[PDB]
């Protein structure tokens, strides 16, 4: 099921997630959440939970992308205060 | 495994 996360963090604290290629059934050509910083505003938010798809990134359409490019999404939000993602749980 |  979809569902846009909401992450409310500060910056120099990225997020703390691992994202890999959608190998799954590909219901949406994203990322897969495969690792989780236990600690970060990932955690300690709750709506972010391993073995969900990432779509976009406050806009940044990740459905067709490689991984490498999504990666580059995210870390490039390093200093976000608010984080909305459009991730299928 | 790079943490974003």
């Amino acid at each position: 099921e979809f569902k846009d996360v909401f992450i409310e963090k500060q910056k120099g604290e990225i997020l703390g997630v691992v994202i890999v290629e959608s190998g799954w059934g590909s219901i949406l050509p994203t990322v897969i959440i495969a690792n989780m910083m236990h600690g970060g505003p990932a955690e300690k938010s709750g709506k972010l939970n391993i073995g969900d798809q990432i779509m976009s990134i406050n806009g940044t359409s990740l459905v067709g992308l490689p991984l490498s490019t999504c990666q580059s999404i995210i870390k490039g939000l390093k200093n976000q205060s608010r984080v909305k993602l459009n991730i299928v749980r | 495994p790079v943490y974003i």
